């Protein structure tokens, strides 16, 4: 018992000084239960809900950096086995950077050739006597907990699934398929996003964690076009929500994203999609493939309140500075509006 | 928290956008997607605190020339950037870019960049520019531009190997720090 | 919902006011349950759990008055219909005795006829259209969860 | 907290003991129950603040003579008790109780009380007395003693009825207050 109670009363020490709050909290949770039903130690149960609101406190106020994942795979015989043909996710510290990392990695080990490529190696690799290392970015997929389902979760909360509680990674694999025009370079968009998928959540007892099954897929430009609109329009969402929170926060985010809406002056694409789709030519392409310009047309009707929202907020933080921006953002708002509403044929 | 604005500008023979758009999008080399809208902001830091990094993505159109000159003031730092092994894009900075970009903001730290560092020792590329009478754009004179302008670190990056680029957006980042 | 939240802070107020521990107690646990679970009012949480550790210091710490039980029963028709032939266990109040508590009570009824006996009483008591007043004490029977 | 010490003493003629367990007890009159131990110490306050009321058995036998006079140093107050109607009660009191509990503590509030106070006016039990040459004691008596023990209230009360035990104890209570 004594042992127990020392245990415990060390997990509180180090959740003080280790700035993990979710486990730490349900811990609390559970550390509370037992105090009021067992033991009744008043004092220490006060203790630990004065913490537990502290906890709570920094997940609102304190910044939690997000930490990068990469895929390190050790190929070739010089490798010790139990990195011999191996991938394991690594889950990189705070604004640990690939370069960083790869340097770091290949201090451990000089005898080890750095591979240049993405793809796969052949059985000449992962048979040959030298060290092969190859290290490369992937994005963490959330999962969120069964009692989020259907709820406005606060993304200070959301965030933190967004890089931790995660098993699977994906990583974009651009592919040409389709004519060479010089400036619509939207012509040649495939994807064959790679998939992975490990047994354990990150965190966890390891930092990094092996791949159990990889698994291969393909995305049309129609699938691509949805999805960056389906992207866009959650970032846009995400900001709204954060500064609707947020009283001193600044518009230089809001001005970026607006001006990206707006005028994409070095690439077009909202004509690249024009001419993409809603010409004949790819209905000659595309016969029986329609329904998708039909999800296009609503992913962007759905954005444009939330455009009229961004705007609300902006002229909320309208001031002598942001005047002409403001005004070349109003303008070009009617102006899109009135697009959509007529030359486009799309109905909101 | 603190942001950090920069303007970014340069020719379109170069496109200093897919460098960006690789830089943003931290992916592997040789496999980067453009995507459809511009202005790419990041949050990504080196080092002292976590702050807000914005990446101005200028057009290389002269119709948009109107549209700039109200993006230079209350900005941070500014970055021109040029091409070692394109003499056009020289010529352009030369002539257009470095003399309006200082005149806008005279009182300013700046940083030069030069881009595709891989093609200016390729063998086959410096043989078209001589085929084409064009001579790449060494060292020297990108040092002899820098001390010119008073800049406080010139550099070159690439985009292929991402050779620099990640200590080039670092000392962007520091030259505030 | 605003009606609901504004009746939880009246009770919150109130026990602050009411030294009731145990039911408080219980109350508070349910509501950081409601807290946590369902509206995530923080500030409101650590409130209340202040609140509840104050009742856990008192509880150990404050001193708790037993309260007296009397049993008094009315007979005779002259008390109302809510009051003939039948019995209630009074709860004392602090320190209360039963001689200031049969003064009070036959205070209400003048026409009281004080009952000297413990012993029920017959027919003729019960059916006489006096007041008769019988008041003494009574021992509770403690009931552990 | 505050505790209350006060001794008891009397005759066992009169027996005290009962009337001190009814009140103990608060049991309804003629419903009390003797226990086997003495010393009945409870928690009952009247006004001011809850206090611990303690209550010394005293034995009325003449052996338990040598462990009284020990109880009297440390003691808030003391009781004397006798009876109106028990003229031994009296002259045991005037002979032995008053002098030596006097002696004992000088400097003390004192309280003098009267028990049965009922049989003090009852016909049949005054005959009886009368027929065995003894008279009850009345109050001027009682009046005239507190007088000359400088009593600060002299008291009456009774055991069958209880009337004024409860003023009586508030009475005791509040002499300290």
């Amino acid at each position: 018992q004594e042992l127990k109670e020392k245990l415990y009363q060390e997990i509180i020490s180090y959740f003080d000084k280790g700035k993990m709050w979710e486990k730490a909290i349900k811990l609390s949770k559970e550390l509370a239960e037992t105090y009021e039903s067992k033991v009744f130690d008043y004092e220490g149960l006060g203790n630990l809900l004065k913490k537990r609101a502290s906890f709570y406190e920094n997940i609102i106020k304190a910044m939690r950096p997000q930490p990068e994942y990469f895929a390190v795979g050790y190929y070739g015989q010089g490798f010790p086995s139990f990195l011999r043909n191996k991938i394991f996710i690594y889950r990189g510290k705070e604004y640990e950077r690939r370069e960083d990392f790869s340097l770091r990695l290949l201090t451990q080990f000089p005898n080890a050739e750095k591979m240049t490529s993405t793809t796969p190696p052949g059985e000449d690799i992962k048979s040959s006597p030298k060290q092969y290392m190859q290290c490369f970015t992937v994005k963490p997929v959330m999962s969120l907990p069964p009692s989020y389902k259907d709820k406005p979760v606060p993304e200070q909360i959301l965030n933190y699934y967004r890089a931790n509680e995660v098993q699977q990674f994906r990583y974009s694999r651009p592919f040409r398929k389709g004519e060479k025009d010089p400036d619509n370079e939207f012509a040649t968009m495939w994807i064959e996003r790679t998939t992975y998928t490990t047994a354990y959540t990150f965190p966890g007892i390891l930092k990094w964690f092996e791949v159990k099954q990889i698994s291969t897929e393909e995305i049309s430009p129609l699938e691509n076009a949805i999805e960056t609109m389906e992207l866009t329009n959650e970032r846009i969402s995400n900001c709204v929500q954060q500064h609707a929170w947020d009283r001193s926060l600044s518009v230089h985010p809001l001005s970026m994203l607006l001006s990206g809406i707006v005028d994409p002056a070095v690439m077009g694409g909202f004509s690249n999609y024009e001419k993409a789709f809603f010409t004949e030519k790819y209905l000659q392409e595309h016969p029986e493939d329609q329904e998708k310009v039909e999800l296009l047309k609503r992913l962007i009707a759905l954005q444009m309140p939330l455009l009229t929202e961004g705007i609300r907020i902006h002229g909320e933080k309208l001031t002598e500075q942001l005047k002409p921006l403001h005004e070349r953002l109003s303008s070009c708002f009617r102006e899109l509006k009135e697009k959509v509403e007529k030359h486009y044929g799309v109905i909101t | 928290m603190q942001a950090i604005k920069c303007v970014v500008v340069g020719d379109g023979a170069v496109a200093k956008t897919c460098l960006l758009i690789s830089y943003t999008t931290n992916a592997f080399p040789g496999e980067y997607i453009p995507t459809v809208f511009d202005n790419y902001s990041a949050n990504v830091m080196v080092d002292g605190k976590p702050v807000n990094l914005g990446l101005w993505d200028t057009a290389g159109q002269e119709d948009y020339d109107r549209l700039r000159p109200l993006s230079y003031p209350q900005t941070d730092v500014f970055l021109i950037c040029f091409s070692l092994v394109s003499p056009a894009s020289f010529e352009n900075v030369r002539a257009k870019w470095y003399p309006e970009v200082r005149h806008h903001c005279p009182n300013t730290p700046i940083i030069l960049v030069g881009t595709k560092l891989d093609l200016r020792d390729d063998k086959d590329t410096i043989e078209k520019l001589k085929e084409k009478k064009l001579t790449p754009i060494t060292y020297p004179q990108g040092l002899a531009m820098a001390k010119e302008i008073g800049a406080v670190k010139y550099l070159e990056c690439s985009a292929l190997t991402q050779r620099g680029l990640k200590t080039v957006f670092d000392e962007a980042i520091r030259a505030v720090l």
